[PDB]
């Protein structure tokens, strides 16, 4: 076997658990259509957001 | 403008657990003594 | 694609810039100023559930 050398495990201590995730979001409303992710890895930052 | 509308929650606090059971009152109602045989016989 | 062509061709050039002190200094109504809010940001926090 390949074991799980190539996967996360995070074993459960209760069936059917869940995972949370945090996105930093700019554009006043963190929950809005079109709001943007502050640290998205593919998309660059709005270099002028805090400036001009 | 992050508010409680944004935050997601893991699970609730149970706070309490209740079981609905009959208060069983028979000990104070029936005189009794264990039988050690398949049949009991009382004397009048 | 068209924007990238103009960008590559030098017609459009990436730029970023800071803000004049005279604007930033009174941002949010200082000295009786008006219609000058700050840019704002936050975070969200969402979740995924896994069935066993």
């Amino acid at each position: 076997l390949i074991a799980f050398d190539i996967c996360g495990v995070q074993p459960m201590n209760s069936p059917t658990g869940q995972v949370f995730a945090l996105r930093a979001v700019y554009g006043k409303d963190p929950v809005a259509a079109g709001a943007k992710e502050a640290f998205h890895p593919m998309y660059g930052p709005d270099a002028m957001f805090s400036g001009q | 403008s992050t508010t409680t509308n944004s935050n997601s929650i893991g699970r609730p606090n149970l706070v309490a657990l209740t079981r609905a059971t009959t208060k069983l009152i028979y000990s104070d109602i029936v005189a009794t003594q264990r039988t050690n045989q398949p049949v009991a016989a009382f004397y009048g | 694609a068209e924007i990238k062509k103009q960008m590559e061709a030098g017609a459009l050039v990436e730029i970023a810039e800071g803000m004049a002190t005279s604007i930033a200094e009174l941002q949010e109504g200082f000295n009786g100023s008006t219609d000058n809010p700050w840019n704002e940001m936050g975070f969200r926090i969402d979740k995924q559930v896994i069935e066993a």
